C-alpha cells in the first residue's frame, strides 16, 4: 500500500506530454498561450526542458493555442536529444 | 566538600563566574584570581571568579555555554580549585567554524581581536569555544592550541594566530572518542567488574605494592556479537582518562607477513611509553583463532609473536590488556593460561531494564511522538541485543519517513522546513519495525537472566521445599555445610509427564537464588553431536563457569540416548568443582534410555518425580493465565478444574488459547456486523466439549511404576 510511496511520482502542472511536430523547428518549442498563462510564460524567455534520467536541453518558447494545454511541438530530433 | 552545585546562569559571560565570598571563604579564596572548575569526563575550565552577594552561599553563576563544554549538566557537582599557577599566554591559535559563519562572509578574526581581548586578560584553555558577535551575527570559535602550557590567560600582547581552515562542530560529536558511562545500560554488573579490574591497577597502584601482590594484567570479555563490548571497552578508557590505543583483529590480520609484528612492536612500545596506557583488542579471535583448524603459518608466527610481547611485558608498568571475542574457546588456549589472559568476563543479552536502558539512551536524539509506551517496547522485545535495539530505531524512523514522504516531492533537492518540523515517531511505526526485526542472538546458547517466582509454579509444595532445601542453603549458608562437612549436591535430574511444569521451576529456582539461567535444548545436543553446531558443550560449561553462579538446563536429555557426548558431558561435570556454585538441572520424559553412568554419584543422582497438577493447581494455573485477559463477571472455574481430571499445563493453556480464539472471532463477527472485548461461558463450553488429554492412562501408569520402582 505505503510500502511503494517512494516509486510513485507527485504531479504537477509544469510536466507536459509528448507529440510529433508539425513544423520542422529544432530548438523552437510552441505551447498554447493558457499553459503559458498557467505559469505566467512570456515571450523571448528561453526554457530548460528536461526529460529522462537527467537529460536536459534549452529550447525558445512559442505561443500556440491550436495545441492541446500541455502537449509539445518536438521532431525526431529533439526526441532523440532529449 | 570543596565540591559546589552548578546553577544555571541569567548571564551570557563566557568568562565571569560569580560567587559569594562564603564560597571564596570555604575555600579561603583571595579575590582578583581565576579558579579551576572540573566536572567530569576529564572536562575542566578556568574562570574569573566576581564577588555577588545575591547569590546564595554554595551558588555559582556560570553561562550555559561553559557548562556545554564541560559537558555538564544544571544541578552538577563540579570540584573548584585555585589557580595558583595562573599565566598570560604568549601564543594562541584559533580557528573559525564555517557553520557559525553562514550568512556572513570576511574576516572577522581582525573584529574581534581588539574588542574582545581589549586587557580582559581571559583564561584560555585547549579546546575552549567561546563566543563572540560580529555584525547581525553570534560566531563560536575554538581553541586550537596556547603556549605557554597548560591553560595561560590571554594577555594583549599574546599573537594570536588564525591561518587554517575551518572545521566541522558535530565530526568531534561522531568521533565516538567521547562516551561516559552515561552511554551504557543493563550491564552494571560487568561494568562494576571491569571498573575494578582496571581503574585499580592504573588509578592506584600502590595498594598492590602495599599488600605485595603483581598487579593482574589479561582482561578477557566476551559476549553475544552486537553486545557493546567495544563500546563498553571506549566507556570504561575514557572514564579512567589514561592513554588509549587500538588494534583490530581484521587490520593487523589484513597486511603482510612481517608489517603485522612491526605494528604489534610498535603499539607495545608507544603503550609503554605513555603509561599509564590501555591497550585494546578487537575479534582476537581472527588473529589467534583454535590452532586444530588453522594450520597457516602466518598465523602462527603472529600468535608467537603476541605471546612473546605478552610475557616480555615488565613487571611493574600501568597498562591493561583487554580482548574480545565472540566464542569464549575460540582463541588459541595459550593465551589463557596464568600469566595472560585470565580475568575473564561474560555479557550477556540484556533483561527487561536493560533492553529499557538502552531504548532510553538511543531515543535521545529522535523526534519522539507525543505518545510513546517505551515501557511496552522493553516488555514485548526479549532476545534483543543493544545493536538490535539501535537497528530497531532505525527502521521505524524510515517507516515513519515512508509516511511522510507523500507530502514532499523527492525530485527537488530541497525540502521544506515546515514538513521536517512535522516529522515524529509514532507507536504504530515502532510496532512495524518490530513486526519487521530480525533478532539473532536468541539462536545461540548465551546467559540471560530469568525473574520468574514461587507464585507462578502451580503447586508442587513438597517439591518446592525439597528443592530448597537441596540448593539455597548451600548457595546462602555455605557456613554450615563447611562445619558439618557434607558437600553440597549438584545432580538434579525431572522425570516425568511432559508439559507438567519443569522449565518454569527450572526458572524459578535460577531466580531465587540470583543466578544466570542457561538454556540448552536437546536438539542443540543433537546438532553439536553431528558438528553441524558452533558451539560445543565445553563452551557452554566455560561459560557457566564464567558467569557463576548459573543454572544450567538440559532438555529432552533422553533424546541423546549417541554415546560421544554423553562421555563429553560426564567428563565436564565430573571435571567441575562442587564448591562452585554451578548446578545441573535435566529433564527427560523416559528416564529410562539415560545412560547408567550419568547416574552415578557425584553427578545427576537426585530424583524427582513431576506428578500431574491437582484440583487445586488447575485452578491456580488457569487463574495464572488469565491475568491480562478480562473474563466474564461472575465466571467460576472450579468447574473446568473438576472435569479435567488427568490434563496437563500445557492442555490447560491450549483450552484458554482456543476459548479466546472464539471470542475474538465472534468480536470480529459482531463488529462488521467492540461491544464484547472479553470471553464468556459459551466459549468455554466449545473449550471444554473440544477438550482431551495429552497422555493416555497407560504412560501414566507406567510413570507411577516406575515412580514406585524408583522409591523401592
Ligand atoms: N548498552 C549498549 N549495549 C550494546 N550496544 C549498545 C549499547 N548502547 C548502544 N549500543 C550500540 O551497539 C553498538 C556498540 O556495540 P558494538 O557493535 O561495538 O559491539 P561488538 O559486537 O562487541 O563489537 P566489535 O565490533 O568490537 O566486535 C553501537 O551500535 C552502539 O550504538
Ligand atoms: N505447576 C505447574 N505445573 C504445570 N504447568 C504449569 C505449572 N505452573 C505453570 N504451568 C504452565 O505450564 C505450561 C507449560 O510449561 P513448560 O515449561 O513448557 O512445561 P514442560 O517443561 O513440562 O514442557 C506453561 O504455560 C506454564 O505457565
Amino acid at each position: 500500500k505505503t510500502a511503494t510511496a517512494i516509486l510513485r511520482r507527485k504531479k504537477k502542472d509544469n510536466m507536459l506530454l509528448v507529440d510529433d511536430a508539425i513544423n520542422d523547428d529544432n530548438s523552437v518549442i510552441a505551447i498554447n498561450s493558457n499553459t503559458m498563462d498557467k505559469l505566467e510564460l512570456f515571450r523571448g524567455d528561453t526554457v530548460l526542458v528536461k526529460g529522462k534520467k537527467r537529460k536536459d536541453t534549452v529550447l525558445i518558447v512559442l505561443i500556440d493555442d491550436e495545441l492541446e494545454d500541455g502537449a509539445c511541438r518536438i521532431n525526431r530530433v529533439v526526441r532523440n536529444n532529449l | 566538600d570543596n565540591m559546589l552545585l552548578v546553577d544555571d546562569a541569567i548571564n551570557d559571560d563566557n568568562s565571569v563566574i560569580a560567587i559569594n565570598s562564603n564560597t571564596m571563604d570555604k575555600l579561603e579564596l583571595f579575590r582578583g584570581d581565576t579558579v579551576l572548575v572540573k566536572g567530569k569526563k576529564r572536562k575542566d575550565t578556568v574562570l574569573i571568579v566576581l564577588i555577588d552577594d545575591e547569590l546564595e552561599d554554595g551558588a555559582c553563576r556560570i553561562n550555559r555555554v561553559v557548562r556545554n563544554n564541560l559537558r555538564i549538566r544544571l544541578g552538577d557537582l563540579v570540584t573548584i580549585h585555585p589557580c595558583p599557577d595562573i599565566k598570560y599566554a604568549t601564543r594562541i591559535s584559533v580557528l573559525p567554524i564555517a557553520d557559525t559563519i553562514e550568512g556572513i562572509t570576511g574576516n572577522l578574526f581582525d573584529v574581534f581581536l581588539k574588542p574582545y581581548f581589549v586587557e580582559a586578560y581571559r583564561p584560555v584553555r585547549k579546546g575552549d569555544h567561546f563566543v563572540v558577535r560580529g555584525g547581525m551575527r553570534q560566531v563560536e570559535f575554538k581553541v586550537v592550541d596556547v603556549e605557554p602550557e597548560e591553560y595561560a590567560v590571554v594577555a594583549q600582547d599574546t599573537i594570536i594566530h588564525w591561518e587554517g581552515e575551518p572545521i566541522n562542530r558535530e565530526d568531534e560529536e561522531n568521533n565516538m572518542n567521547e562516551v561516559g558511562y552515561d552511554d551504557i545500560g543493563g550491564c552494571r554488573k560487568q561494568m562494576a567488574q571491569i571498573r575494578e579490574m582496571v581503574e585499580l591497577p592504573l588509578r592506584h597502584p600502590q595498594l598492590f605494592k602495599a599488600i605485595g601482590i603483581k598487579p593482574p594484567r589479561g582482561v578477557l570479555m566476551y559476549g553475544p556479537p552486537g553486545t557493546g563490548k567495544t563500546l563498553m571497552a571506549r566507556a570504561v578508557a575514557n572514564e579512567t582518562g589514561a592513554f588509549f590505543f587500538l588494534i583490530n583483529g581484521p587490520e593487523v590480520m589484513s597486511k603482510m607477513a612481517g608489517e603485522s609484528e612491526s605494528n604489534l612492536r610498535k603499539a607495545f612500545e608507544e603503550a609503554e611509553k605513555n603509561a599509564p596506557a590501555i591497550i585494546f583488542i578487537d575479534e582476537i579471535d581472527s588473529i589467534a583463532p583454535k590452532r586444530d583448524k588453522t594450520n597457516g603459518e602466518v598465523e602462527r608466527r603472529v600468535v608467537s609473536q603476541l605471546l612473546t610481547l605478552m610475557d616480555g611485558m615488565k613487571a611493574r608498568s600501568n597498562v591493561v590488556v583487554i580482548a574480545a571475542t565472540n566464542r569464549p574457546n575460540s582463541i588459541d588456549p595459550a593465551l589463557r593460561r596464568f600469566g595472560r589472559f585470565d580475568r575473564e568476563v561474560d555479557i550477556g543479552i540484556p533483561d527487561a531494564t536493560g533492553r529499557l536502558e538502552v531504548l532510553r539512551i538511543h531515543t535521545k536524539n529522535m523526534k519522539l511522538a507525543d505518545d510513546v509506551d517505551l515501557e511496552a517496547l522493553a516488555a514485548e522485545t526479549h532476545g534483543y541485543v543493544g545493536a538490535d535495539i539501535a537497528s530497531l530505531c532505525s527502521e521505524a524512523a524510515m517507516q515513519q519517513i515512508r509516511e511522510k514522504m507523500d507530502l514532499i516531492d523527492l525530485d527537488e533537492d530541497e525540502i521544506d522546513a515546515e514538513v521536517l518540523d512535522s516529522l515524529g515517531v509514532t507507536m504504530d511505526n515502532f510496532r512495524f519495525a518490530l513486526g519487521n526485526s530480525n533478532p539473532s542472538a536468541l539462536r545461540e546458547t548465551v546467559v540471560e537472566s530469568v525473574n520468574v517466582t514461587w507464585d507462578d509454579v502451580g503447586g508442587l509444595d513438597e517439591i518446592k521445599e525439597e528443592l530448597k532445601e537441596t540448593v539455597e542453603y548451600p548457595v546462602l549458608h555455605p557456613d554450615q555445610y563447611t562445619k558439618f562437612g557434607l558437600s553440597p549436591s549438584k545432580g538434579v535430574l525431572f522425570y516425568g509427564p511432559p508439559g507438567t511444569g519443569k522449565t518454569l521451576l527450572a526458572k524459578a529456582v535460577a531466580t531465587e537464588v540470583s543466578a544466570n539461567f542457561i538454556s540448552v535444548k536437546g536438539p542443540e545436543l543433537l546438532s553439536m553431536w553431528y558438528g553441524e553446531s558452533e558451539s560445543n558443550i565445553r563452551d557452554i560449561f566455560d561459560k557457566a563457569r564464567a558467569a557463576a553462579p548459573t543454572v544450567v538446563f538440559l532438555d529432552e536429555l533422553d533424546s541423546i540416548a549417541s554415546d560421544r557426548v554423553v562421555n563429553q558431558l560426564l567428563t565436564e561435570m565430573d571435571g567441575m568443582n562442587a564448591k562452585k556454585n554451578v548446578f545441573v538441572i535435566g529433564a527427560t520424559n523416559r528416564p529410562d534410555q539415560i545412560d547408567p553412568a550419568i547416574l552415578r554419584p557425584g553427578r545427576l543422582d537426585q530424583l524427582i518425580y513431576v506428578p500431574l497438577p491437582d484440583e487445586n493447581a488447575r485452578l491456580s494455573i488457569l487463574n495464572a493465565q488469565l491475568r491480562k485477559t478480562p473474563l466474564e463477571p461472575g465466571l467460576e472455574l472450579t468447574a473446568i478444574a473438576k472435569a479435567t481430571q488427568g490434563f496437563s499445563g500445557a492442555d490447560l493453556l491450549y483450552i484458554v488459547q482456543r476459548a479466546a480464539k472464539y471470542a475474538i472471532k465472534d468480536s470480529i463477527e459482531a463488529h462488521r456486523q467492540d461491544p464484547v472485548p472479553y470471553i464468556t461461558k459459551e466459549h468455554f463450553a466449545e473449550a471444554m466439549k473440544t477438550a482431551k488429554r495429552s497422555v493416555s492412562d497407560a504412560e501414566l501408569r507406567r510413570y507411577e511404576a516406575y515412580s514406585q520402582q524408583m522409591k523401592a
